[PDB]
Formats: structure tokens, C-alpha cells, sequence
């Protein structure tokens, strides 16, 4: 009854932030759960064990031996509320695929044994900028039952959720990947939540939940722990506790519909997002004409 | 044929015996036997399939057409230099690198290799 | 004694080196601690004995033919080379079993090609062919072949894969060519890594599109159990009445057909890690049968290894293994009851080949004698890993000690009871020091199981207790 | 032949700087491929400017320019034309040449020695832009502690 | 046994069937179908016979004793990391890089690959 | 905060003599320094331990029969002002690579732990006539963190010191291997000293020092007795304690960017050392033409 | 009847110019020869070609498809007096073996057939400065069936000369290599030819010849020429004449007997190239003792 679940969204909107603390409302909510930050940065995973920088598993596989001789205590430590939660890390830069990590991580695991011991919950964290090679792995194959996206207010993370969503939907016949909703970080946009409802009504799909922006995420972050650690009494934490209790309610599984980019901007014109540009003024400048 | 599929991802390679000529294209091959070789379309023009064949024979290589939809897709990954695909196209003879849901298995000895990632990189 | 002394007596016992032999004994020789997990950071291990310090370790083929493949008994087993290795190993360990010798059964007989001059000049490829029609032709009840190579067959290029692939391909049986040449390791282990090699080439894989085997999810296998004594034995039963069906013994009292069948279960029990390791790891890799290491000396090991395995299977085998545990607490109660008494305080060396020397630690301490030093002959690091846990603060730990090295420890240190082979006995036994051979039990047995813990009581009595110690010194000296 | 790097205030621009910076030394012996100058874009930071600057002369570079922000720009952009285009008598024009210039004669091409995760976090405490946190309540309840 | 030689100086790899466990230690096997490995003392303390044995099986590799001399030679020349030197003295378990002077063949299908240069460099 | 410090550079143009010098500057000044040869010649630390062909590692270990029985005292000796002395010797010609005795020294080192106990430098003296992979074992390794390459007017030594610096970038993506600056030694040429600081800034370093030709030098080699030891008092050691006090606060660590052949001919064409040849007769017989 | 030479020596004493000069000496007394330029730079076969840098074989198979779609005319160039020189090159200086550029040079002239065509001399160019991997590779096998070692005066050229007679002696029993002689290049030592002679006897060989320095040598290299086509009125023309009749006439074919250093040492002290070291002057300093 193991709950496989990814989290997809692009750097730069606070996932690793948001992934956390639904973890950590999951861990206080009586539920046993494991991280896999399949982010080529080790940012994922940090909140958790209040350690800087987790040593990852292709640092540790690169320090003696490869794989083979890598024992399941080095990569994965136990964090608040006891969880566990392992590093997967990227390669070199310039060489191979970045996303060449999350495979060997995952072929690791699955061969180490660390699923089949009693557990709720697996949450892969994986960066949405690019659908393709060991990001779509997850997908690719059936390693994530349960996709979630984080989006944001800006072009890009619409842009990734559509790309994510198409990624889903190409491997929809073959595994049991499904995009149960969407999650929505705050970037302070005025009208973000309701663009959030309409892009996941487009995909024929739910948003799960809203995230606000607050001063008490920043003070737990810049202090290494989740903000339900930080405050269990701040109005934050209940609403993570409310997100991670949706998320383990949620039974809404859906193959998505990936919408045109001339219909993401229709959404981001409506919205007051982007503002409407007439064809009169272009290819004209000004004090000219 | 014998096949001996090699890959950071296997713990160890493995060997196995395969028909040649068969309509399955050295994919069929490893799924039969288990070998995960990253497959992810079907038509052919995407690069995940590539793997790297060394003729263990050498004496033994076997002539064999390297369609242009193949040499197109090699060429758009960036694994068929200049000189294979002049030796390809001349005289007949396979390039280092080939994708493995186009490569049809031949009666020799071979050694096929991927890294677990799209062609690309 | 205290680490100060043990160290100051290690240096004096190599003092008598040369410098070389000096450096590299120094390596072997460490005291105990207890918090050390790393054991390569005090023993080094596996390596090569000095020439000339007359070891105790053995060669590839005693490792393979005499401990592996020898116990099979449906078998017939060449010794490919010579007489005398096949003449000395022949009968001399006492792995049980069931049979008719000589018509279904030939563990204790001794098939050989017995190499002349004539064929280490001209080769021996066509007198192995023939000897193996000559087999068939005279044993036809035997259900498989293995030609264990002696020294003589690697240099001088003998192929015997192709002669066996050849003759099994004509004759429809499975002949198992084993590359146990005695120069090929530096002990038996190498030996056990080559039998298990052979065993998973040429043995194991036969029946693996075979599904007429009626399979439960009670199924188990008894891997690294060489039925000494009865060993097997006495184990087998303690794993059937938790309801628990033994499909297969490896080796002692095995058959060719238990090996095939053994893929078909669903827990391997290794009690001999380092023989049985090779085979365990490769079979959970390729058919995903877990394997666990088990300990049956004495009552506390053998109730935590029957619980654990217990919990390794559901609720009722749970249920039957505490039935058993309360079914045989009274009986090794008794036995402690009456022996320890007896036995309390005394001190105990121990030197045996790669698993004894920690596993039956725990049957001494049982009878309240304290291990003051324990060693071994060709174990491995995984193996001091294990130990170092075993052995209480400062005693003495030894690998691949020579006979001066032992029997300077053994005088300095007295100890009241001395655990090795044959060939220390009397060494030990001219000294006034009492002594058990804990390889074949001193010809009784079994020691497995809470049947054998009372065997095991009785003979550390008899021997530390015998009245035959106290006349070693003549009255009018 | 020759990179640019556009980089900015925030952490994340920086990051992918000294990745393609690491990318660069890594095939810097087959063949010639350099770091001309790292470029900037001003998100308003009041540090920003002299951000860049302590980054280029770490990585060897020179900062080819530093460009700021301005309205002209995304009013340019909505009528889908180059600011340079647009209102060629404009400031940021003028900026625009100077870059172009620069980047004409500039004969700057070393190999981009890259920083460290540590060595980049440093920087951008000392600047302000994330501000230095040490031995705080950590692993402990805000209430609790 | 059957043991692909591969190397750049070679015009194609070539097959070769060989007897396991003979006192000849895959040079000999060399020497007697033609490939040219460096081989430059007769003690073996040098590093020329330096090659790179894949096994292709996989699941048949054979355990195999790493003398102190092969030992040593490797790490004075630079291809026994320590996770491998660790392995072979541990599990028996052969490294990648061998000398072929002193590597006696086993009962699999082995790749062998030289540069035909020194094993140092 | 040991500074493992190489110095490569063509032989002959008296290398060893200024590697000892410096290295004794250095003693002077306190710091506790380890000279390692590489040449197979050991004439790396004849100044220094004022003896005459130290012994080196590869005889000891051959006739100790392998190196796991030699001791450290009788491979490791002591020096004027306690620089510790090593010679990595080399095999015989026709055996094997002639690198094997460099890499065999390092291992010995390291596993003796000679390294760890107080070095605050450890100079590794590797011959640069010819740069293959045998003696680029600490630049292909991570042994050699600071580079300092020897060179004189002659277009040899640039040549060889081009080569070196080629092969430092190659292997600096793997490990933390810089080039720390060029060092010159006076073959009496006039234009010696503004020729390789034209080199210097055209490979991106500094010539930490021009180290003048005096007669002192070669009067206190024939007593087997560095320089500084010999003459304390002499221009040339406060010439040699500069170089030193110039290698110490050195934190110019850049990638060499490597010149071009015709580039190193233009140089050498405008300062002299050769003169520029155009259109003359070529292929003609000087007669007839 | 073809005959393979083989001229070792260490770079810097202008081997390559001796080589094609003898050459050129061979080419006009009516015999056809063959260069193989070994040095791993590209300085041989440039004043026989007249163009500098001839192409290596190395940067052609680099250049596309490696050695099998090489063709032979590519890499081989007719020069002065009719012959045929191919220059062999180098690899990258970092990567691999220095003379792995000999061994695919030979193996690739040997599959091609340029030694079956009816020539009589073949000279392969090779550098003395270490006697290991390719540059042995034509002693170790049997490609090259005689040996002249170019020397000099200094101490270096003599090493490298007795380096090289033994991987002569290593290789004895096994093929038919043998040193000729040594052939001395004029540093304008006084007793230059004086020492040669002695080492000569002391290795059991002859000087083959004395070639003397002279500006006509410097005036046709200027002009990227032989001296002998530049003028072969000119007495250095002569004396290379001098040289290939005896080269070409030789029949002393010897196995070296290699000395220590120590009897080195006492060449160059008894010559007066290196000055007698007094015991008691080492080890104490000037104005103290
Ligand atoms: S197989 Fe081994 S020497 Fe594990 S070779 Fe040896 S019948 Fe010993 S300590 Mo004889 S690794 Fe068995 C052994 Fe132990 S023959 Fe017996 S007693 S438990
Ligand atoms: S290591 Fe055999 S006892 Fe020996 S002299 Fe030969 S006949 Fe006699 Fe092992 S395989 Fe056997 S037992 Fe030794 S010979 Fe080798
Ligand atoms: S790499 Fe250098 S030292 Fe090693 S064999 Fe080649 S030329 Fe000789
Ligand atoms: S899988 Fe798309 S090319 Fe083979
Ligand atoms: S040839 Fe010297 S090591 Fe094998």
C-alpha cells in the first residue's frame, strides 16, 4: 500500500520550501514517509536533517567503488519526525545527462531494499525546467503512481506544468502515472490562485491547494528546519497540515490535457498577467508614426 | 548470435543468445531478456535507444544498410562522424554507435553498451 | 592480562623472525577491541603464508573436494591427478549421510585417475574420457560426476570442460569439471569460492524452466550445513517442528537433486558464511531468494536464530517456534544445570579454519568458560568484522598463526582449554593442556541444535576434568 | 569560439554561471572555447552592480557591461521591436552600442577558473543579499527555545 | 574459454579459443594467435603487459587469487583503486585491470584490451 | 596547510641546483619542507644531504624485494635545516614505462604517512624533458597543487614548458592543479629576462623571479653544498631568500592558457634569439642562385 | 637487401640535421632511401622537404577516420634526391605514451607496403632522452637492424647514449639489432672527438665519424636546406659525403657493453669536461672553515 508520489516543478519557486513541510505534516500526522531530492542540487532535504549540503549518492558512489559497494546507511539519514530522507545529486556539469542521478538513485534504492520495508509515502522531488532523460525517468517508468505539480504566477511554471502534463500524458497507456493536482506557491501575484484553478480546469484537473507567502517560512528556512518544526502554532503550519491532509485524501487521478502555448497566453492575458497587445502598434516605433 | 549487454546500470552484463535477422530489432531482444534500454518512442526518430555495438569477431562483420532515417537520427545526436557515414555509405560496413530499435542482429559476436540516458546525452 | 602485556608477549614471540617474516606477522597479530567495527585496521587477513613457518592452512582442493563437493553423496567425485591427494582426503571428515556405499551413495570412496609419468608427458584428456566411460560403466546408479582438479592438471594443460561438456553431451549426465588446483589459492577459502563457482555453472541452473515442483511459503534451505556429526541433522528437525519443510541440505547428506531444487524456496539459512556466501549472494540476485546466517551452538544462539527466523516466516510458525523454545528449555537447563558447575571460569583458546572460531563462542560462554583468545586459518575481513563483537576486551586475536607463534601464546598465556585440529593435538596434549579437535568433534557429535549442546557439555567435562592431567609429572621429580 | 554569461543579482543566475563555467574547463582542451565576459541584468538590486564585478575577476573574466533596467525596453518589447529599433536617441541605446563595442573589441579570452559552492555563498553574504546566519535556534521549537 | 582481443593497433578484434588454467597466462594464448601485447621482462615487474579484461558473462566470473606481485605492480603502475584492491582481497574477486603475463585464463568469455604501449602511461 | 608544490622543466639547464637553493631559502625561513625526485637520475637532493647518488626507492624495494617491506627511515633522509630528502629513482630503459618510479614513491609516501605529520611544503622535482603519462602523475593526479615550470632563453625550454602547461589544462577539470608562475634560469642571453615575461602573461601567470648566472652557484656544487648554506652573505642567496618569500605569498593559481607553435616562434623571431628568415633562396643551390 | 637504421639521440644536438644530411649524402651516392621522423615534434624532414611542419601521420588519422582510411600518399612526401620521408608525430602532451606515435607510424607503413617497394636504407629518427614504450619499440622488435647513437660532449648525450646501448643488450638474444657506432655532433668542445672515441671503446664499438660545426650548416637550415644541396662544393659537404661511405660500408655490428655512472664520471673527469672533487671540500663552507 506504498503511496509513490513525485513532486514536479521548475527551480526558482521554493519546491524543495513546500515539499518539506507537506512531508513534515505527513510525518506528524501519524505516516511513515521517505525523500528522494531528485534535484541535481542538494537543496532538497536540507530543512529536514538541519545539515547543509547531505552528502549525495553519486558523490558517495564516486568516493569508493561505485554502487556496488555503497551501503544503504551512508546515502539515506533520518530526519524530524523520522523520516527518512536520501540525496540523489547530479554529475559533473558539463558530462552526461543531469538527470543521469535520479536514475542511478533510484536503481539504488530499488535494489538496496529500501521500499520494502514499511512505508507510506515516497516523495521524489524532481525539477520541471526540462521533461526529458533521467527528470522523466520517474515517469518514464512506473516509479511515481501520483504526480503533483508546483506552479508559480510567471510564464515559465505554467509552461513547465503544461510540459509535465505532456510528459504524463505520453506514458498514460503504459504505467499508472497520474497527475492527482496542482500546488500553487505564492509569488504575491494578486490573482495566482485563481490562475492556478483555471490552468488546472484547462487540464482537467484539481488544485489542490494555495500556498502563501509569509515571514515564518523565511525565518524556518533561514534557521535549517520546516516551519511546522519552527511554530507547530503558526497559521502556516495548519496550512500545511490542511495541504498534507488533502493530499492523503486525494483520489482524484486523472490523465491531463495539455493545453496549446497560444492558450497558456490567453490565460496570462485574461488574468492581467501579460497585458493585450494590439497588432496595430507593432513593427512601428514611436516618434515616427 | 550471441549478445553481451554491458551498462553501468547492470550489476553485471549479460549474455544472451538471440535469433538473427528477426523482425524484433535488438530491443526485442533486450526486453525479452530484461535489459532496460531507454525506448521512448515509435516511429524511430528520437535518439534513447542509442547504444554503442563492438563487433567481438571482427573477422566476422556482417554487411548491413544504414537507413537514412537512422543516419539522420545518429546525425542529429551527434554519434556518426564524417568518416563512419562515408564508410557506411561505400562499403557497406555499420558505424560504432547505432540505435537499438532500428539495429537488426546479425549472425556474430557482439557487444552492445549504453549508459541508460537518450541518445543526446 | 591487560592490553600492555599482550602486546609486550606478541613482540617477543616475533622476536625470533627474520625482519621480513617479522613485518608480516606483525600484521596478523592484534588485541581485541570491542569498539573496533573496521577489523582492517588491526588484522590483516587472507594473505599468503610465509614460506617455512609451518602453517596450518590447506590448499583449493581440500577446500573444494574435501569441504564442498565432497559431502554430496548421489555423486562420484575424481581426484584428476595423482593418488595422494585423493588417498589422504578420503574418509577423513565426517560428513554424514544416508546411503548404500558403493551402489547410490560414495562419499567415502576414493575415484581417482592415478597419474603416471606417461600421462604428465603425453596428457591426460583421453584416460579422463575413459575413466569417465569405465564410471558409467560400473556405478550406473550414479546421478552426476565431478573431476576435481589436483595440482598437476593446471600446469601441465589439461582441458577438462570440453572432456566433460563432451561426455555429458554423449552419456546425458551432468559431469562438472572443478578447477581446484591446490597452487591456485593461499588456503581453502579460494577452494569453497571455486566449488561454489562450479555448483552454479554446471549444477544449479538446471531446473531453472522447471515448474512441477510443489512449492510452499514454508519452503527453506540449509546453506553452509556440512552434517558433521550429524550436524545437519540435529538442525533439520529444530526447523521442522516450527512447521518450517527443509527442501535441501548443502551439503552433508545432500543430493544433486536438492541443489536443483533449491532455487524453488523461499529463505536461505547459511550457517557457514564464508564457504556458502558465494552461492547465497549469487541465487538472491538472480532468483531473489533472501539468505540469513543462523547460529545453532548452544541454547542462547540457537533460541535467537529460531526466532529470528521466525520472523522471517507469519504468525503461526511465530507460534510453533516459542513451542519449541518452551518444548526444549528444560533439557538444556538440565544440562547447564549440571555441567556448569564444572565449568565455570575456565579459559579457552580457540584456533579453527573461518567460522568456529566465533560461532561456538557463545556455547562456552553458555558454561561460563571465557574465550582468552580465538583465530582463524583463512577467513576473510567479514569474517574479524563478525568476530570483534564476539570477543570480550583484550584477548588475543591471531590469523593464520604458525606453530611457534601458537605455542609461544599458549605457554605464556596457560590457557585451561585449547580448540584445534588434528594436527596441534598432541602438540598440546604433551604440555598437559587439555585439547578438543573442533573441526570433527573429536569423533562425537553432533554440536548443532539444543541436541548437541548437551553432547557438547559432556565432552568439554570429560576432557577439561579428566584425571589424566594431573600424572604428567612424576612424582620423584 | 567565444561565451557570454548573462548572470543577475539573484543566487540562481550565479549558479548557472559557475555551472557553465565548470562546463567550459571541462572541453577547453580539445578545442577554443573561452569566456569572453560575463553580461548583467539589473533586477534593481542596490548591490547588484558590484555583485558581478567581484564575480568576474574570481572567475579571471572582465564584467563586459553592466545593463539597466529601464520602461523603454518593455515598451519596445510589446510592440515586438528592438529598443535600438525603437528610440535609437534613447539612453539605454547608447548602453546598447557601448555593449556592442565592447564586445567588437575584445580581445579578453581566458579559461573561467570556477568558484565553490562555499566560495559563491560568501559573496552573497557579504553583499546582503541573503544575510548571514550562525548558531541560531536550530533542530529546536521557537517557543521551546 | 573463448577470449576477444581488442586494441587500436589491432585492424579488427579477434576471437580466440583457449584452454583454461593452463601454466601459459593468456600471454601465451597471445603470442600463440599473434597479438602483439608489450611484453618486456620475464619476472613480472613491469607493468607492460598491462591490459583491461571485461567479463561478458557476468554472471560467470570465476574467483581468482591477486598476488602480492601482480598487486603491486598494478598500484605501482596505477590502475588498482582502492575499492579494487579492497574487493579482490575480500571477495576474490578479479579488477578490471590485469597483467597479462600473470592473468591465467578462466572458464568464460573474457574481452581483453590493450593500447600496445607500457602499463604506466 | 601543506602547499604540495611540483617543479617541472627541461633538464640541463641546471633545474635541480635552483630547486635545491629555493628549497633551502625556504628552510631558512623555518618552514619544514620535503624535496621529491622524479628524475631517474638522483641528482635531485645532492646539494642538500651533501652526499653523492642518494639512494632511491626502486633499488631499495627491489632489493628488499617489494616495497611492502621497505621502512621509511632507510627510503626518508634528513637534510641542512631539516628538509626531509626523497629520490623515486626509475626502472631500468628497455622495462616497462619509466614513470612507474614517481607513482611508486607517491603510494609509499602516502601510505608511510610521511605527508601528514607537520609539511608545510613538499616540492616534487619531475623531469620535463619529454611530457607523457608516466611523469605526469602528479599533474594527472591531484598530487601537485601549485606548478612552477623552469625555462631559459633557449627555444627547448619554452617548448617544453608549452607542452607542460598543455598538459596541466588537461587535467584540470579532474583536480585543483594551477599553474604558479614561471622561473628562469640565466643562460647569459641578453634578451633572457624580457622574453619569458612576454611567455608569463601570454600564458596568463607571472615570472615569479629571474634567477641570475653566478659563479658562486658552481663553486658550491663541487662542495656539494646549496648556495645559501655555502655563502649566506652572497647577492645570490638574498636573490634565492626573494624567490622563496615570492613562492610563499604566491595566490596567483590560474589555467595556463597554452600557446600556439607559431605563436612561441614569433616571440623567439622578435627578441633575437633567432633571426627571421623570408622568401630567400630555398631549394636552390647556393651558386646557382 | 633493405637495411633499417635506426639514429638514436637526445634532443638539442641538432640530430635531425645530421640525419638528413647523411641521408642526403646516401640519396646522392645512388641509393634510394626512406626517413621515418619518430621525434615527437615534427622538426625532422623539414630541410629535406624544404616546408615546414610536413603533416604528421598521427594528425592525419585524427584528422578523419583513423589509420584504416589513411591513404599512404598522404603521409609520406618525395624530397631532395628522390627519397620518400613521412613524419610520424606525436600525441597530445598530457595524454597517453609519448612514442605512441612510433608504434601506429610503423604499424601503419608496415600493413600499407611502403617497405616492400625496392628500397635499400630506411632511417628512423628516434630521440635518446628516454629509451621506454614507443621510442624502444623499434628496438624491442626487430624494425630497426642497425643502431648509431648521436652524441655529444656534455653528460647528458653520453647517458643517453649508454640508456640506449642498454636496450640494445636487453633485446640481444631475441632479434638482430645491433649498435653500429656513434656518430658525434661538434659542440665545439675541445676534446670532444677524444671522449666519443673513448666511450666508443669502452662500449665496444667505433666513432663512425667527427662532424665539426661549422656556419654553412646554420646558413642552409635558415634556408630550409641540406648543406649538401645547398653546396656541395663546401668541405662540411664532404664530410657528410665521408660519413655515408662509411655508414654504408660499415660491417662492425656489436652488442654494446653499457658502463656504470661511476665509469662515466671518470670519462668526463679524466677529459676534462667535469673538474676532480676533492674529499675535503664537501660538507664545509667558505669563510668559516
Ligand atoms: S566449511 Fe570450513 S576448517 Fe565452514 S573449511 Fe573447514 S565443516 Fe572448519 S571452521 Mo575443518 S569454514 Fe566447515 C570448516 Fe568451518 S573442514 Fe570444517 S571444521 S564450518
Ligand atoms: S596441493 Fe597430492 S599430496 Fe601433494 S605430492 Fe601431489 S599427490 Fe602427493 Fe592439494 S592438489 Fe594435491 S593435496 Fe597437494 S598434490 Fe596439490
Ligand atoms: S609514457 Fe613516457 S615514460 Fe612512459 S613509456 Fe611512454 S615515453 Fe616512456
Ligand atoms: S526509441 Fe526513439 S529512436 Fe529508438
Ligand atoms: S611483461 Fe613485465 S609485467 Fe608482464
Amino acid at each position: 500500500a506504498m503511496r509513490q508520489c513525485a513532486i514536479y516543478g521548475k527551480g526558482g519557486i521554493g519546491k524543495s520550501t513546500t515539499t518539506q513541510n507537506l512531508v513534515a505534516a505527513l510525518a506528524e500526522m501519524g505516516k511513515k514517509v521517505m525523500i528522494v531530492g531528485c534535484d541535481p542540487k542538494a537543496d532538497s532535504t536540507r530543512l529536514i536533517l538541519h545539515s547543509k549540503a547531505q552528502n549525495t549518492i553519486m558523490e558517495m558512489a564516486a568516493e569508493a567503488g561505485t554502487v556496488e559497494d555503497l551501503e544503504l546507511e551512508d546515502v539515506l539519514k533520518a530526519g524530524y519526525g523520522g523520516v527518512k530522507c536520501v540525496e540523489s545529486g547530479g554529475p559533473e556539469p558539463g558530462v552526461g545527462c543531469a538527470g543521469r542521478g535520479v536514475i542511478t538513485a533510484i536503481n539504488f534504492l530499488e535494489e538496496e531494499g529500501a521500499y520494502e520495508d514499511d512505508l507510506d509515502f515516497v516523495f521524489y522531488d524532481v525539477l520541471g525546467d526540462v521533461v526529458c532523460g533521467g527528470f522523466a525517468m520517474p515517469i518514464r517508468e512506473n516509479k511515481a503512481q501520483e504526480i503533483y505539480i508546483v506552479c508559480s504566477g510567471e510564464m515559465m511554471a505554467m509552461y513547465a506544468a503544461n510540459n509535465i502534463s505532456k510528459g504524463i500524458v505520453k506514458y498514460a497507456n503504459s504505467g499508472s502515472v497520474r497527475l492527482g493536482g496542482l500546488i500553487c506557491n505564492s509569488r504575491n501575484t494578486d490573482r495566482e490562485d485563481e490562475l492556478i484553478i483555471a490552468l488546472a480546469n484547462k487540464l482537467g484537473t484539481q488544485m489542490i491547494h494555495f500556498v502563501p507567502r509569509d515571514n515564518v517560512v523565511q525565518r524556518a528556512e533561514i534557521r535549517r528546519m520546516t516551519v511546522i518544526e519552527y511554530d507547530p502554532k503558526a497559521k502556516q503550519a495548519d496550512e500545511y497540515r490542511a495541504l498534507a491532509r488533502k493530499v492523503v485524501d486525494n483520489k482524484l487521478l486523472v490523465i491531463p490535457n495539455p493545453i496549446t502555448m497560444d492558450e497558456l497566453e490567453e490565460l496570462l492575458m485574461e488574468f492581467g498577467i501579460m497585458e493585450v497587445e494590439d497588432e496595430s502598434i507593432v513593427g512601428k516605433t514611436a516618434e515616427e508614426v | 548470435a550471441t549478445i553481451y549487454f554491458s551498462s553501468p546500470l547492470m550489476p553485471h552484463n549479460k549474455k544472451v543468445q538471440a535469433v538473427a535477422g528477426k523482425r524484433s530489432t535488438l530491443l526485442g531482444v533486450a526486453q525479452e531478456n530484461g535489459v532496460k534500454i531507454p525506448f521512448e518512442c515509435q516511429d524511430g526518430n528520437c535518439g534513447s535507444c542509442l547504444v554503442k555495438i563492438t563487433h567481438l569477431d571482427g573477422e566476422r562483420i556482417k554487411g548491413m544498410l544504414l537507413t537514412d532515417k537512422e543516419r539522420n537520427v545518429l546525425k542529429s545526436v551527434g554519434k556518426l562522424p564524417k568518416s563512419e557515414e562515408e564508410r557506411a555509405a561505400v562499403r557497406d560496413l555499420p558505424p560504432t554507435y547505432r540505435l537499438a530499435c532500428q539495429t537488426i542482429v546479425t549472425d556474430e559476436d557482439l557487444l552492445v553498451e549504453f549508459t541508460g540516458e537518450p541518445g543526446g546525452a | 592480562m591487560s592490553r600492555e602485556e599482550v602486546e609486550s608477549l606478541i613482540q617477543e614471540v616475533l622476536e625470533v623472525y627474520p625482519e621480513k617474516a617479522r613485518k608480516d606477522r606483525n600484521k596478523h597479530l592484534a588485541v581485541n577491541d570491542p569498539a573496533v567495527t573496521q577489523s582492517k585496521k588491526c588484522i590483516i587477513s587472507n594473505k599468503k603464508s610465509q614460506p617455512g613457518l609451518m602453517t596450518i592452512r590447506g590448499c583449493a582442493y581440500a577446500g573444494s573436494k574435501g569441504v564442498v563437493w565432497g559431502p554430496i553423496k548421489d555423486m562420484i567425485h575424481i581426484s584428476h591427478g595423482p593418488v595422494g591427494c585423493g588417498q589422504y582426503s578420503r574418509a577423513g571428515r565426517r560428513n554424514y549421510y544416508i546411503g548404500t556405499t558403493g551402489v547410490n551413495a560414495f562419499v567415502t570412496m576414493n575415484f581417482t585417475s592415478d597419474f603416471q609419468e606417461k600421462d604428465i608427458v603425453f596428457g591426460g584428456d583421453k584416460k579422463l574420457a575413459k575413466l569417465i566411460d569405465e564410471v558409467e560403466t560400473l556405478f550406473p546408479l550414479n546421478k552426476g560426476i565431478s573431476v576435481q582438479s589436483e595440482c598437476p592438471i593446471g600446469l601441465i594443460g589439461d582441458d577438462i570442460e570440453s572432456v566433460s561438456k563432451v561426455k555429458g553431451a554423449e552419456l546425458s549426465k551432468t559431469i562438472v569439471p572443478v578447477r581446484c588446483e591446490g597452487f591456485r589459492g593461499v588456503s581453502q577459502s579460494l577452494g569453497h569460492h571455486i566449488a561454489n563457482d562450479a555448483v552454479r555453472d554446471w549444477v544449479l541452473g538446471k531446473r531453472d524452466e522447471d515448474t512441477t515442483f510443489a512449492s510452499t511459503p514454508y519452503d527453506v534451505a540449509i546453506i553452509g550445513d556440512y552434517n558433521i556429526g550429524g550436524d545437519a541433522w540435529s538442525s533439520r528437525i529444530l526447523l521442522e517442528e516450527m512447521g518450517l519443510r527443509c527442501v535441501a541440505q548443502w551439503s552433508g547428506d545432500g543430493s544433486i537433486s536438492e541443489i536443483e531444487l533449491t532455487p524453488k524456496v523461499k529463505l536461505n539459512l547459511v550457517h557457514c558464511y564464508r564457504s556458502m556466501n558465494y552461492i547465497s549472494r549469487h541465487m538472491e540476485e538472480k532468483y531473489g531468494i533472501p539468505w540469513m546466517e543462523y547460529n545453532f551452538f548452544g541454547p542462547t544462539k540457537t533460541i535467537e536464530s529460531l526466532r529470528a527466523i521466525a520472523a522471517k516466516f507469519d504468525e503461526s510458525i511465530q507460534k510453533k517456534c516459542e513451542e519449541v523454545i518452551a518444548k526444549y528449555k528444560p533439557e538444556w537447563e538440565a544440562v547447564v544445570a549440571k555441567y556448569r558447575p564444572r565449568l565455570e571460569g575456565k579459559r579457552v583458546m580457540l584456533y579453527i579454519g573461518g567460522l568456529r572460531p566465533r560461532h561456538v563462542i557463545g556455547a562456552y560462554e553458555d558454561l561460563g568458560m571465557e574465550v582468552v583468545g580465538t583465530g582463524y586459518e583463512f577467513a576473510h575481513n567479514d569474517d574479524y568484522d563478525r568476530t570483534m563483537k564476539e570477543m570480550g576486551d583484550s584477548t588475543l586475536l591471531y590469523d593464520d598463526v604458525t606453530g611457534y607463534e601458537f605455542e609461544e601464546f599458549v605457554k605464556r598465556i596457560k590457557p585451561d582449554l585449547i580448540g584445534s585440529g588434528i594436527k596441534e593435538k598432541f602438540i598440546f596434549q604433551k604440555m598437559g593442556i587439555p585439547f578438543r579437535e573442533m573441526h570433527s568433534w573429536d569423533y562425537s557429535g553432533p554440536y548443532h541444535g539444543f541436541d548437541g549442546f548437551a553432547i557438547f557439555a559432556r565432552d568439554m567435562d570429560m576432557t577439561l576434568n579428566n584425571p589424566c592431567w594431573k600424572k604428567l609429572q612424576a612424582p620423584w621429580e
